[PDB]
């Protein structure tokens, strides 16, 4: 099964393909991956997320690690900063 | 004199100053039948006269081709011998009569 | 790098000199991984430097004869090599 | 109201080429089959002809008859030289394509479209 | 007479041609090249395409010149929208335009000759035309259809070295040129199988629009880049090589000088090319920069609308025509406000040319048709679009 | 010259659109409404001519959307009514026009907030 | 500037019998082939000694994940909206983290053009076309590449392409 | 006859006494670009986006809470209210956080446009 | 980031536009130099031998080769195609626009007789949009299928046709087949809604 399921039915006669064959399946799920990284924690308020890199990363975003509540995740990297 | 003007057909024309003279010479006569005041017969007739005017004007041919400012005469010769087929043909298509019909409406506005 | 008589062979048999000019790259191709660039970049309200809005919508529109425009000069055979 | 002529000024006038162009066709269809090493019969395909001439056969505008024969005047001069290929020519005989029902209750039976 | 076919397979020309014949006897008596073998619908489909993503159309409308098709479509969106290129880029432009005219010259000569017969003048030259490509990977990516001349400038700056590398391509290439000229311009057999064949008298070749070195061999004085000078050719010096005779020795011998008036153009280019960036940059017509994009609000706005939407080019149409190695190369783009164009028409150096085959190849015998197609230098993806 | 001719200038022969295509078809003339997402009336000010929704499929193999309806990418942008009721009589195919819904006048103004 | 490019005594008279009779002009050319039986062929050892590319060199597809593990693709569409050869099919959700990634991602390697406007459009760096070139098949159903042969495929190059990213970026 | 007229660019249109210069526009058929002001609900003028130029007067007002007056010449494309739209569009920009690959009214934005075209 | 432009040329050739306009005015329906210094000529269909003609042979005028003839389709206007031909003069280096209107069923003349480049163009025009060209030797399908049914490049055509091509075994040979195509094109509503200040 796919990171996003896809695992076809037994029935599903969409198996045939694989016979005599495989199925390419990516073993590194990144929502497991994400999660085995340390919480980035911070001093200021606010802080920003350039992908670790300048132009070689994702657009520069400020999130609001305010709240202890919630550890701020930049959208686009998944990365938990904890204030 | 000239041994080949550079075009490939036009062929080297001897008796330039005289073959001009002779088509440049028709041409301001069939524009006489057009109406009085019909462009084509004020304009053409404007320029036929100087070429004819420069024509009798210079006797060297290079220093005539300067003058008329086309490119060998071979050539000025080959452009007043087809303005005289359009003025034959413009008589007859007569261009100076008023717009046959107006475009349609709309039939001229890009951004539609 | 070859054989002297084997080369001469080619210089004399083409005529032309040989070793000057390669078809193939010993010495004469830049190395790769050139060191890395920083290439180069007030009142500069985009107003004023409108490419695009500058535009205008097309112009619509005794007497002397006008041609489309005064006619071409004609050119002149090359000073360095007038025939080839 | 006024319109100018393609090439014909009467339906009845045009109609002329329109049956200029069927003897054509016909004296052709004979050819056609033995050259392009077609397998249909004459009489099959001249049936093929008179089917398309006839489908045709309800406009009133002459300037679209007039316009109808050069296109189809067009086709035989392609199918008259060998222009065309086997392939083009047997394409007037859809025989792969599974000639469509026409029933409601053929259609409702099959496939959402209409 | 006699209707064979030539195949449409056939080795000769460019393999995507027809060219029914009537044979009398060994002469062939009329030509009717059937074209419309690679009738993509190039003009078809880029008007579902937005400015930017229809650039690639053209680098493969005549694929021995990429480069210079693009240079048209550039120019032509550029007029629309009122914007110039920045300096650099317009010598990077003449730069590479110069190499596609050598790579289309290289591919037009020696493919001539396969035809004829000569066979190693295609090997001598095809390995110096890979070392051109490598030019354009080394710059834009690919080695064809590199989409690098784009409206506003070229994709990307030159990388460091290529500068170097096409002056060492440069200057020996001209020994290449002669190594071929002694090969084939004085053979006995060559100039009986090329002079006096498909002579064009030079008013028949106006009229039949012929437009290209076919204007020029017949003797006619007509560049496009002498004549209505784009980008910076009004800063270069080069001469048109025109020539007599109209044959297809006179055409041979104007494309081997323009392979080495382009090597005096591409000299001055690298001894000449401005320190600047190479893509206009006002943002709203060419995409900014990977930095600002990533750290500037506005930038990223840009970008955004840019590569999703488009320039929306200002309504209008315009005919640019630019002299791709062929002939004339012309973009007729009609253009409503809309990010993607509503017509293109496409005028081929070449769509003229082939209809000038019957004319040219009359009183002439099967083998000099091979010869009358290798003059006009006609690949069929600008003909047939 | 100038002949005479009283049809709706039906040129569904001229055409070349498959019958089916030009029989069951009902094409819809109508001023395209605005993305309420945003707030820009630029496109909604030119009437288009759009065909009717037939099937849109999947692939088998790829998961991707599949169709038969060669029409189905069809929007005509027209200038008036007039004009795409003609077209659309022109080529043979069926009309379903739909007056424009301009935004009728509502009278704005800053101080009646601060009534009371 | 215009060119113009083909425009007796005996001495003259012999020398064109000698140039035509005891042929001496053909052999200039022989003795012109003759020199480059004897240089160096250009051919490279092919598979063994692939030729020369740049770093710039469009190939196959890839989808680069941040060092931590993270794919880098946040389902944008803004490179199928540009991809000219309408090649890409990206349908996404929110992955359950609350995250936003693709649960469906494609190329039809069999439409694409190898262009990059996918590369530089993508503003995270995610799908970029690596140097790849010997990927033939012998099928057509290898070339429909999905998310997953892409993502592992970027699980691949990446210690190939970042090098050329970071040769590059500059420059882009 | 309450109409009183007032000239848009100089179309000289005439309109109803209280409608705003924003209004007075789009009879014409000029856009003015807008953001806090929607057609069914209250005038606020807090992005003051819409600022316009009627004609000499000393300064920009804004379209959606002045009423047009008599005989006041609306320069919607002047060099004064696209200084008023570029120095705003700076603002609004200034602190606005770029994840426009997130904002999933990507192509739904008022504010990318405004940005891209004014 | 604005075109460096001569003003000379918008002055020169709009006073060419007068005196074409003054010369021909029973053809002519308007005259208009564009701002990006280019002329065109609008004649009625009726002049389209007339006017290049005049261009083609007048000594103030040369218009010696057709750089190429296209119809744009607007299929709002009532005569659809607006034949548009583009000339340019060697002598006078500069270039020209006649553009005229042909609708579905009324044919315009052929200019092959005025210039013999139109042979080719003129079989393009009609074979892509269906105009018709009075009187033109062997006028005929340049670039379509031999059997093709349809013109192409009327804005009313789909970009994908309506038959695709495939060999079926059975028969032997290439069939048509209606098209089926495995992924839509997907039609991006790419258009924005905030119109530009002109
Ligand atoms: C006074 C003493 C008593 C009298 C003694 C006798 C009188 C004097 C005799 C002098 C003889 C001179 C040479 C004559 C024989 C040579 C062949 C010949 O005559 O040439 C014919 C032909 C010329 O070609 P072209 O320029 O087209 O001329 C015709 C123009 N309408 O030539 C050709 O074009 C043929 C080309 C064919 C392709 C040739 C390719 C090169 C071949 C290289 C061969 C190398 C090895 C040769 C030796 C082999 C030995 C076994
Ligand atoms: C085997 C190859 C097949 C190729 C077949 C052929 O080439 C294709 C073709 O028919 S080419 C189009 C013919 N189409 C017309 O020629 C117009 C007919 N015009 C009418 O039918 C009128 O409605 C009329 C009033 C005359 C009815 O009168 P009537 O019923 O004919 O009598
Ligand atoms: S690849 Fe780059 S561009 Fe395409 S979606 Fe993922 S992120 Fe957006
Ligand atoms: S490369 Fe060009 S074509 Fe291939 S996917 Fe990226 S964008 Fe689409
Ligand atoms: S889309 Fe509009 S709103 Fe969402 S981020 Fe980009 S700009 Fe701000
Ligand atoms: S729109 Fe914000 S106040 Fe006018
Ligand atoms: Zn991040």
């Amino acid at each position: 099964i796919t990171h996003t399921g896809q695992v076809y039915d037994e029935k599903d006669y969409r198996r045939v393909r694989f016979v005599d064959r495989q199925k390419e399946v990516n073993e590194n799920f990144a929502i497991d991956l994400i999660a085995q990284q340390p919480v980035n924690e911070v001093e200021h308020r606010i802080i920003a997320c350039d992908g670790g890199g300048g132009a070689l990363g994702h657009p520069k975003v400020y999130i609001n690690l305010d709240k202890e509540t919630k550890t701020g995740t930049c959208g686009y990297c998944g990365l938990q900063f904890k204030q | 004199l000239k041994k080949t003007t550079g075009l490939v057909g036009l062929a080297v024309c001897d008796t330039p100053h005289e073959r001009l003279t002779i088509l440049y010479t028709k041409t301001l006569d069939i524009l006489k039948h057009f109406p009085k005041h019909a462009a084509y017969r004020k304009y053409t007739e404007q320029i036929t006269n100087e070429k004819l005017d420069m024509v009798k004007a210079e006797p060297d041919v290079k220093k005539l081709e300067a003058l008329l400012q086309g490119g060998e005469v071979e050539e000025v010769i080959l452009q007043a011998e087809k303005e005289l087929s359009l003025a034959r043909k413009m008589l007859k298509w007569k261009p100076w009569e008023p717009l046959v019909e107006e475009p349609p409406a709309n039939q001229w506005k890009w951004p539609i | 790098s070859a054989t002297r008589v084997i080369q001469k062979l080619r210089n004399w048999a083409s005529g032309q000199d040989l070793q000057a000019k390669l078809q193939l790259r010993y010495q004469e191709i830049a190395k790769r991984t050139q060191p890395p660039p920083k290439l180069p970049v007030s009142n500069n309200y985009y107003c004023t430097r409108d490419g695009r809005r500058e535009v205008v919508p097309p112009s619509i529109i005794e007497k002397k004869a006008v041609t489309p425009a005064p006619p071409m000069k004609r050119w002149e055979l090359s000073k360095d090599q007038p025939y080839l | 109201t006024s319109v100018k002529p393609i090439f014909s000024r009467d339906l009845n006038e045009a109609k002329r080429r329109v049956r200029e162009l069927y003897r054509a066709w016909y004296r052709e269809v004979p050819n056609t089959v033995h050259l392009m090493q077609l397998d249909i019969t004459v009489k099959q395909g001249r049936d093929k002809v008179r089917e398309m001439f006839m489908k045709n056969a309800h406009v009133t505008d002459p300037r679209v008859v007039d316009l109808l024969v050069i296109k189809g005047k067009m086709e035989l001069q392609e199918t008259i030289k060998v222009w065309k290929q086997r392939t083009h020519v047997m394409r007037f005989f859809h025989e792969t394509e599974t000639p469509r029902p026409k029933d409601f209750l053929s259609k409702f039976y099959m496939g959402h479209d209409p | 007479n006699m209707t064979l076919n030539f195949g449409p397979q056939h080795p000769a020309a460019h393999g995507v041609l027809r060219l029914v014949l009537e044979l009398s006897g060994e002469m062939v008596r009329k030509c009717d090249p059937h074209i419309g073998l690679l009738h993509r619908g190039t003009e078809k489909l880029i008007e579902y395409k937005t400015y930017l993503q229809a650039l690639p159309y053209f680098d493969r409308l005549d694929y021995v010149s990429m480069m210079c098709n693009e240079q048209a479509y550039s120019i032509a969106v550029e007029k629309l929208l009122n914007i110039q290129p920045p300096p650099r880029a317009q010598w990077i432009r003449v730069l590479f335009g110069e190499i596609t005219r050598i790579l289309n010259h290289i591919m037009a000569v020696t493919t001539h000759a396969l035809d004829i017969g000569a066979m190693t003048p295609f090997f001598w030259m095809f390995e110096e035309r890979e070392k051109m490509f490598e030019f354009y990977e080394r710059v834009s990516g690919a080695r064809m259809h590199a989409a690098y001349i784009r409206p506003g400038g070229v994709h990307q700056d030159l990388p460091l070295g290529l500068l170097d590398d096409i002056y060492e391509f440069s200057k020996n290439f001209s020994l290449r040129i002669d190594e071929v000229e002694e090969m084939l311009t004085n053979n006995r057999i060559w100039r009986n199988r090329t002079v006096d064949i498909g002579v064009v008298t030079a008013e028949d070749a106006l009229n039949y629009g012929f437009s290209g070195v076919m204007l020029r061999g017949s003797g006619i004085q007509w560049d496009l880049r002498k004549t209505q000078p784009y980008d910076v050719y009004d800063q270069v010096e080069f001469d048109v090589p025109i020539g007599s005779r109209g044959d297809c020795y006179d055409r041979y011998l104007c494309r081997v000088e323009e392979m080495r008036q382009s090597l005096r153009i591409i000299e001055q280019c690298l001894n000449k090319m401005p320190p600047g960036e190479i893509k206009v940059d006002d943002a709203k017509v060419s995409p900014p920069k990977r930095a600002e994009m990533k750290t500037s609000m506005e930038s990223l706005i840009h970008h955004f609308k840019l590569y999703t939407e488009g320039y929306q080019v200002p309504p209008g149409a315009t005919y640019t025509a630019i002299e791709a190695p062929k002939g004339e190369f012309g973009v007729y783009l009609v253009s409503d406000g809309s990010s993607r164009p509503y017509r293109c028409k496409i005028k081929a150096p070449g769509f003229a040319h082939l209809a000038g085959l019957d004319k040219m190849s009359k009183g002439h015998m099967l083998a000099d048709v091979v010869a009358i197609i290798g003059t006009q230098d006609i690949v069929f993806g600008e003909i047939d679009r | 010259q100038l002949i005479t001719v009283d049809e709706k200038l039906d040129i569904t022969t001229l055409t070349g659109v498959p019958e089916e295509h030009i029989k069951t078809r009902k094409v819809r003339i109508f001023v395209p409404a605005r993305n309420n997402m945003q707030s820009g009336v630029n496109n909604t000010k030119k009437w288009k001519m759009e065909f009717d929704t037939r099937e849109r499929w999947e692939n088998p193999l790829m998961g991707w959307a599949s169709t038969a309806d060669p029409l189905s990418n069809m929007v005509l942008t027209f200038s008036a009514k007039e004009d795409a009721i003609a077209f659309a009589e022109k080529n043979g195919w069926s009309y379903d026009v739909e007056e424009k819904k301009v935004p009728k006048p509502k009278s704005k103004s800053y101080g009646a907030n601060f009534s009371w | 500037t215009y060119k113009y490019v083909n425009k007796v005594d005996m001495k003259s008279a012999t020398d064109n019998a000698a140039r035509i009779l005891m042929w001496t002009e053909l052999i200039r050319g022989l003795g012109m082939t003759l020199s480059y039986l004897f240089r160096e062929p250009a051919t490279i050892n092919y598979p063994f000694e692939k030729g020369p590319l740049s770093p710039r060199f469009r190939g196959e597809h890839a989808l680069r994940r941040y060092p931590s593990g993270e794919e880098r693709c946040i389902a944008c569409k803004l490179c199928e909206a540009i991809c000219p050869a309408q090649a890409i099919t990206i349908e996404a959700e929110p992955r359950a983290d609350g995250s936003r990634r693709t649960t469906r991602y494609d190329i039809d390697m069999t439409k694409c053009i190898y262009c990059g406007f996918c590369q530089e459009a993508c503003p995270v760096d995610a799908i970029v076309e690596g140097p790849n070139f010997e990927f033939s098949t012998e099928t057509h159903e290898e070339l429909l590449y999905n998310k997953e042969k892409l993502l592992n495929n970027g699980d691949k190059w990446e210690a190939e392409i970042a090098a050329n990213i970071q040769a590059d970026y500059l420059y882009r | 006859s309450n109409l009183i007229e007032v000239f848009v660019d100089g179309q000289s249109v005439m309109v109803e006494p209280g409608t705003t210069v924003l209004q007075a526009c789009e009879k014409v058929g000029m856009q003015i670009p807008r953001f806090c002001y929607h057609e069914r609900l209250s005038v606020a003028g807090n992005c003051r986006m819409c600022l316009v130029e009627i004609e000499k007067a000393p300064k920009v007002v804004a379209a959606c809470a002045m009423p047009v007056m008599k005989g006041w010449n609306i320069l919607t494309n002047s060099e004064k209210s696209k200084k008023a739209r570029e120095g705003v569009m700076e603002f609004l920009l200034a602190n606005h956080p770029l994840d426009c690959p997130i904002c999933d009214q990507g192509g739904e934005c008022d504010l990318q446009d405004q940005s891209m075209m004014f | 980031t604005v075109r460096p432009r001569s003003d000379v040329t918008h002055k020169q050739l709009s006073a060419f536009g007068e005196y074409v306009a003054e010369i021909l005015p029973k053809y002519v329906q308007q005259v208009q130099v564009s701002c990006l210094d280019e002329l065109e000529i609008c004649i009625h269909p009726d002049g389209v031998i007339p006017t290049l003609t005049f261009l083609r042979d007048h000594t103030n005028a040369q218009f010696k080769s057709l750089a190429d003839l296209t119809a744009v389709d607007v299929p709002t206007r009532q005569n659809r195609f607006e034949i548009v031909y583009n000339l340019l003069s060697l002598r006078f280096n500069s270039r020209i626009r006649v553009k005229t209107y042909a609708d579905e069923l009324t044919p315009i003349d052929s200019i092959v007789s005025v210039h013999i480049a139109a042979n080719w163009y003129e079989r393009e025009v009609w074979d892509m949009f269906g105009v018709f060209f009075f009187n033109h030797p062997d006028l005929r399908r340049i670039l379509t299928d031999y059997g093709f049914e349809g013109h192409p490049f009327r804005k009313d055509f789909p970009l994908t046709g309506y038959v695709e091509l495939r060999y079926d075994d059975e028969v032997k040979r290439v069939v048509a087949e209606p098209v089926e195509l495995a992924q839509e094109f997907r039609k991006f509503d790419l258009n924005s809604p905030w119109e530009a200040f002109p």
